[PDB]
């Protein structure tokens, strides 16, 4: 019932090719709604959206922006310097998430890290936990934490101080955005041909926000159970796209209908008849 | 580990012959991150707006290719993704119906 994104999270994507080229991307995330850009090689962050800095000062943007310009060079500098240590061997990706989340209520914090695309440890409540499968390499980065407590420290404050208080001030300076209501765009075809006598129906829902929906097809009040929910996925402009797909005999399609259930529409569902 | 892409094409809006839309291909499911998404008309590049890379929570990547169209009965349009998994560029047409 509460309407839009819960959660901010920065995202870090680190490439290392060899002992002379690594690339980072950055970005800033509120659920899977990019809020921050970065620019890497200046280490400049892209304001978005109108209500992008929160509730935070220019100042304490501007301290940000500038640890995590730090932090990128460090990170790489440390990682190209421990490549043997850790036995890691070209090519290979380091993947982070760091944010908060709401719960229904007291905020939760944590920092995740990747490696060759698998869990390897999570950083919380001022502890570092390697990840089940990560072995010894796991167990000697949570080491490694500990010989570094200011930066450990840094990441804690960040985790539990700062971020808390940014989500809560971000969700209300772009609440009117993030809570408001569009009414998806539906409309029915007929797919590629699956078998002899068997129609494909798909049922083509888009631009709607929030991003919960329920989509279905119905032989009047009755679900069809070889209902095939495809994914959510993105448009351009903060909507959605989904397919709702339907195989079934042609001489059955009739009486067909695509039921679309969204926030925006109250308790009237859209309907599309087949014929 | 590596794993492969997986492409979906839709049009923003319900595609009416000579009215102005846009094309979605969106990648997903894939590792390493380095990948070449270009859209098509009749087996050419058009021009398009590639979404910053990023990830789900099981770290594997996405990326939301989109660009600007006017569909017609004539002409044909697909996706087009290079990616270190796959032997040759995959093409996934786009397909209105
Ligand atoms: C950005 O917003 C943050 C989130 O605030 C909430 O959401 C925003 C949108 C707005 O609705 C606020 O009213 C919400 O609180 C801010 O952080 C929160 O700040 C408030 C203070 O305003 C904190 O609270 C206090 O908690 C204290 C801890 O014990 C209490 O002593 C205190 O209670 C007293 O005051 C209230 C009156 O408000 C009385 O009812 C009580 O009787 C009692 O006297 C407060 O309840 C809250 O903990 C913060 N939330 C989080 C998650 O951190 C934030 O404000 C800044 O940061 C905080 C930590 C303080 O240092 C503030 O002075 C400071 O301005 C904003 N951040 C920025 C940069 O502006
Ligand atoms: C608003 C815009 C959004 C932008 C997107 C940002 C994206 C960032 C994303 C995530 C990062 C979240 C935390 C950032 C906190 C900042 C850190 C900091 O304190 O920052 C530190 C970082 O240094 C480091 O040494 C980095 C530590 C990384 C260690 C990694 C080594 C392990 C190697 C082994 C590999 C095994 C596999 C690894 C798994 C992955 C696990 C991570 C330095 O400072 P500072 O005081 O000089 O400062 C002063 C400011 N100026 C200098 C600019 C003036
Ligand atoms: C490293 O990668 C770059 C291209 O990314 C290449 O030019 C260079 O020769 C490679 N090898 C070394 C040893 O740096």
């Amino acid at each position: 019932v509460f309407q839009g994104p819960t959660s901010f999270h920065l995202m870090q994507i680190s490439t290392f090719v060899n002992s002379t080229w690594a690339q980072n991307q950055g970005s800033g995330w509120l659920d899977d709604l990019q809020i921050h850009g970065w620019e890497s090689d200046s280490g400049t962050a892209i304001f978005l959206k109108p209500w992008s800095k929160g509730n935070f000062s220019d100042d304490e943007v501007t301290e940000l922006v500038d640890l995590f310009r730090a932090y990128f060079i460090g990170f790489t500098r440390e990682v190209q310097d421990r490549v043997n240590e850790f036995q890691l061997e070209y090519p290979f990706v380091i993947q982070v998430t760091a944010g908060c989340e709401l719960h229904s209520g007291a905020i939760e914090s944590s920092l995740r890290g990747a490696l060759g695309g698998l869990d390897f440890v999570s950083i919380q409540n001022h502890s570092c936990v390697p990840a089940p499968d990560s072995g010894s390499r796991g167990q000697k980065f949570c080491a490694l934490t500990t010989q570094y407590q200011g930066i450990s420290d840094i990441i804690e404050r960040l985790l539990s101080e700062t971020c808390p208080r940014y989500l809560l001030g971000v969700l209300d300076a772009g609440k009117a955005e993030l809570q408001r209501q569009v009414k998806p765009e539906a409309w029915l075809s007929s797919g590629p041909t699956p078998g002899p006598g068997r129609l494909l129906l798909v049922c083509h829902v888009s631009g709607f926000y929030p991003k919960p929906v329920r989509v279905m097809w119905m032989r009047g009040e009755q679900e069809q159970p070889g209902t095939q929910q495809g994914d959510l996925m993105p448009n351009a402009d903060w909507t959605w796209y989904l397919r709702v797909t339907l195989n079934v005999a042609a001489g059955e399609a009739a009486g067909l209908n695509c039921r679309v259930k969204h926030s925006s529409l109250g308790d009237q569902d859209i309907i599309l008849y087949w014929h | 580990i590596q794993r492969p892409p997986k492409i979906q094409v839709y049009s923003r809006h319900p595609p009416e012959d000579g009215k102005p839309n846009y094309l979605n291909c969106y990648v997903y499911g894939f590792h390493p991150p380095q990948i070449e998404i270009d859209l098509l008309k009749n087996g050419e590049k058009i021009k398009s707006e590639q979404s910053d890379l990023s990830f789900s929570k099981d770290w594997s990547f996405y990326l939301l290719s989109h660009a600007e169209f006017t569909p017609n009965s004539k002409d044909q349009y697909s996706c087009r993704v290079k990616h270190v998994t796959l032997e040759q560029p995959r093409i996934v047409k786009w397909d209105r119906d």
